[PDB]
RNA sequence: UAGCGGCGAGCGAACGGGGAGCAGCCCAGAGCCUGAAUCAGUGUGUGUGUUAGUGGAAGCGUCUGGAAAGGCGCGCGAUACAGGGUGACAGCCCCGUACACAAAAAUGCACAUGCUGUGAGCUCGAUGAGUAGGGCGGGACACGUGGUAUCCUGUCUGAAUAUGGGGGGACCAUCCUCCAAGGCUAAAUACUCCUGACUGACCGAUAGUGAACCAGUACCGUGAGGGAAAGGCGAAAAGAACCCCGGCGAGGGGAGUGAAAAAGAACCUGAAACCGUGUACGUACAAGCAGUGGGAGCACGCUUAGGCGUGUGACUGCGUACCUUUUGUAUAAUGGGUCAGCGACUUAUAUUCUGUAGCAAGGUUAACCGAAUAGGGGAGCCGAAGGGAAACCGAGUCUUAACU
């Protein structure tokens, strides 16, 4: 369709199935879970009566004794020694479709334009690597959790955002649904958008 | 606190034979 | 670890097209001379399994 | 818009937790019964086992052998017949095309139907079906 | 993800003993005898929520029985006469009424023996 | 999968394909040419790293409070809002972080340049014998002696040598391929006692290492060995001068410090079992899972002066705990002295079915590459065509000489 400008007003063309398609709730639901459980490090391990230090004598002999019977001090029942079920380091990562991850994308895309947070800009610079200039040339615009998409990484622009925690600068390559939703708004830039068609196709 | 640790050995029953 | 499938079912029935499995009749190996005639060229053709054994055998070879 | 994402209904179940409390339902062993094999941890008997009668794999006989030469055949579906390389198919390239494998040696033609541009097969079988096919549509069998 | 649960299991536990706070030794002491009283008491109040219907459907019933002694005809007589009357004052009103208005009762009575004769 | 297997339980490849990483040489010898490369052992110089470090931006006023970093108002820095501390939660109070710098001396690595030692290249020749192989007995090979190739070995034997020999799964012939019985060789891979940095849908004192407190200690055992319990005052000791009872005590009461002393070192919070004191009611002629239904009186609170609430409960109807195991339990069948804490259907990898989502006669990638949850990678797997033991046939196929 054509996606309106704020200073240029300047036309742009953009594949109607890629950025006008449904809402898939589901689709989306699923990618964005996968996401976050590929984000995991599954970094925890405890012992199981094998593991726990100690040694595999009976307390007690087995019969006679008014007393339950025992086999070791690492038996899960008995203090300071157990855990029935060990947890042992796995990993949470999900496999997602490539369809299924392109899928989602679009029809996040699409969302974003229905509720206009997303907005398309010429190319967004910093003449000098300072934080000021950048906070500036978002306060005259009324941005405060804006995603810098950028058709190329500057380095200007990316210092320039590193201190800022609601504003962040990601290229087309580095862009992940759960930042997409996250963030409350998202200003591309016509190569950044170009290159997105493409690669989406 | 340590839980008894010799148990003497039970006194024999009576024969139920 | 994958499943294990058992090598002597393996060699005893085989996947047909919808599903079912078809095997030899376990009476002509041996002591054939008192057996009639009608009963050998009976058992000679392969048989499907039927139902009951039908969720053991799939069970038992579950890759075919 | 994170905190509106749902998933749809019937994509998930919660699982079955097993001896939790009396209206859970399944406690009490969590539905595996009384006393028994299934009942213990780890019980359960072997796949084929029939309370010690001959098992049924162990009854029938066994019979016919494995053909290796049926290994490095296969069957090539008269509708990719035309995907291989413009009109022309041979044994070399469907490798190249991947419809058959590598390791697949003897090749042969199966009526798929659905097959429109004129063909020519070199060193494949094509029986009778798709050679009225293509005949049909003006290709040509030769050895 | 350890998950300790002390503070949900006092909780479940002050909950059964507020129910039994009242009872006998440890009964409203104890947690694990508690729980048996508090059940216990339950069944108890589901039972007596159906006998209570009938203790008091008795007790009417002598009421109005010694009420009709005492005016001279027995109950089950005084209940034809209210059937075949055509009355329909149950048990409790009848029983109400004779322990406060006997003015009332000895109509009642009046026409019952009318209506049987 | 093929195979091996009381063909039982089970074990289970190769060929080939896709990736990581790549490197080939010497002796069994003489001559010609002679530092002739590549290496190893040691100097000098260059670069960088390691062992101490240095600088490092930017806030005030009011309200509550014991004290603000909090609320309210107006500012400032940011290639520094990663963290920690600071009398409650700090980008701007402190230590730090981003960033830019620094090594007299001792060392790692990568280069250049010297010394020492071993050594190119060319020609011709040679080309690993008690070995291969075999008999007997064992082992390794997925392959248990089976038709059993191949390798290794204890024992007894024993070739050819390039017109020669080995292998190609009994074996033979024809072909193809390679040259054993002498050696060296980086990288791709495995592990973490130890050091640094960072991370955690990991634990938070019965957890987590046995050990958060000088723990592998006390303690137990002749010994090998076994093996605990025990964290927390406050922002700051400001840790209670002094007075009184008491035995120049313990302990307590005042005073005093503090926001707080039922924060007093037996110290954050302070639950339950358990043990007490006070108040209200009931109880010394009444029998039993101790409750529940009905219900008088009494003592406290309400609005109204009629009752409702709370506590108690005379008297009365009914009523023999719970769990487990059983045809069946109040059972005199099992289990529990009570409280608090902990304690039992999990995880990985495959397969089948159901729900849901994507795509659709197509669907999907694995390892790996990747400034990397993207994108590449389609090797491979599953499916659309089955029948037969198989050759083979094919919407048919097998059975049969052939099928109504």
């Amino acid at each position: 369709m054509e996606l309106v400008l704020k200073d240029a007003q300047s036309a742009l063309t953009v594949s109607e199935t890629t950025f006008g398609r449904d809402f898939n709730e589901a689709l989306v639901h699923q990618v964005v879970v996968a996401y976050a459980a590929g984000a995991r490090q599954g970094t925890r391990a405890q012992k199981t009566r094998a593991e726990v230090t100690g040694s595999g004598k009976k307390p007690w002999r087995q019969k006679g004794t008014g007393r339950a019977r025992s086999g070791s001090i690492k038996s899960p029942i008995w203090r300071s020694g157990g855990v029935t079920f060990a947890a042992r380091p796995q990993d949470h990562s999900q496999k997602v479709n490539k369809k299924m991850y392109r899928g989602a994308l679009k029809s996040i895309l699409s969302e974003l334009v229905r509720q206009d947070r997303l907005i398309v800009v010429e190319k967004f610079s910093v003449e000098a690597p300072k934080t000021k200039l950048l906070a500036q040339k978002l306060k005259d615009m009324a941005l405060e959790d804006v995603l810098i998409i950028t058709g190329e990484l500057d380095e200007n622009l990316f210092l320039a955002a590193r201190n800022l925690h609601k504003v962040d600068v990601r290229d087309a390559t580095g862009i992940d649904p759960v930042s997409l939703i996250a963030f409350d708004k998202v200003v591309m830039t016509a190569d950044a958008v170009k290159q997105v068609e493409e690669m989406l196709a | 606190n340590n839980r008894p640790v010799y148990i003497p050995r039970p006194r024999p029953p009576h024969p139920r034979l | 670890p994958k499943i294990k499938t058992v090598r002597g079912a393996a060699k005893r029935f085989k996947k047909t097209g919808k599903g079912g499995f078809k095997h030899k009749h376990a009476n002509l190996r041996h002591i054939l001379t008192k057996k009639a005639t009608k009963r050998k060229r009976h058992l000679r053709p392969k048989a499907m399994v039927s139902k009951g054994d039908l969720g053991l055998v799939i069970a038992c070879l579950p890759y075919a | 818009r994170l905190n509106t994402l749902s998933p749809a209904e019937g994509s998930k179940k919660a699982g079955k937790r097993l001896g939790r409390g009396i209206g859970s339902g399944l406690g009490k062993t969590g539905g595996r019964g009384h006393k028994g094999q299934k009942s213990r941890s780890g019980g359960g008997v072997r796949r084929g086992f029939e309370g010690g009668q001959m098992p049924l794999y162990r009854r029938l006989p066994k019979f016919g052998f494995t053909s290796r030469k049926a290994a490095i055949t296969a069957e090539i579906r008269l509708s990719d017949l035309a995907k291989v390389e413009g009109g022309v198919v041979d044994l070399n390239t469907l490798k190249a095309a991947n419809i058959i494998g590598i390791q697949i040696e003897f090749a042969k033609v199966i009526l798929a139907g659905e097959v429109t541009t004129p063909v020519t097969v070199r060193g494949l079988r094509v029986t009778k079906g798709a050679r009225a096919a293509i005949e049909a549509a003006g290709g040509k069998i030769e050895e | 993800a350890r998950v300790k649960r002390g503070v949900i299991a006092r909780a479940r536990h002050k909950k059964i003993l507020k129910q039994a706070k009242g009872y006998y030794g440890a009964r409203s002491r104890v947690y694990r005898v508690a729980f048996q009283a508090v059940i216990k008491a339950g069944q108890y109040a589901y039972r007596d929520r159906r006998q209570r219907k009938r203790q008091f459907r008795q007790l009417w019933i002598a009421r109005i029985n010694a009420a009709a002694r005492q005016n001279g005809i027995s109950y089950s007589k005084f209940i034809n006469g209210l059937k075949k009357a055509s009355v329909e004052i149950d048990r409790k009103i009848l029983a109400d009424i004779a322990v406060f208005d006997k003015v009332a009762f000895t109509a009642l009575v009046e026409k019952a023996k009318a209506a049987l004769a």
